[PDB]
């Protein structure tokens, strides 16, 4: 535009867009400890899945 | 009727058996939840 309107409102709209939408979000922290505990949500996982396998094995009634 | 006793004796014990098999399996289960929780 100056190498030789409102663009500077809609860029402040869009930078308040952007923030509402981060803020939005609900991740505050950084996402370290999100992936933390997306492991051990992982761990859990496959723990319940190993404990309802092994359920289904020991069938030894009558 | 002391054969019958006898066999529900028999019955008894192995009830008894399959009771305390089930209960220790559903405490593990129970600490194992609670511990992967």
């Amino acid at each position: 535009m100056d190498k030789d309107q409102d663009l500077n409102a809609l860029k402040t709209k869009f930078q308040e867009l952007r923030k509402l939408i981060g803020t939005m979000p609900g991740i505050h922290v950084s996402p370290e400890q999100q992936q933390q505990q997306l492991h051990s949500l992982r761990e859990q996982v496959r723990t319940k899945n190993e404990l309802l396998q092994k359920y289904k094995s020991l069938c030894m009634f009558e | 009727n002391h054969e019958a006793a006898t066999c529900l004796e028999d019955v008894v014990y192995r009830g008894d058996m399959l009771l305390e098999k089930i209960q220790s399996a559903l405490a593990d289960i129970a600490q194992s939840q609670l511990k992967t929780r």
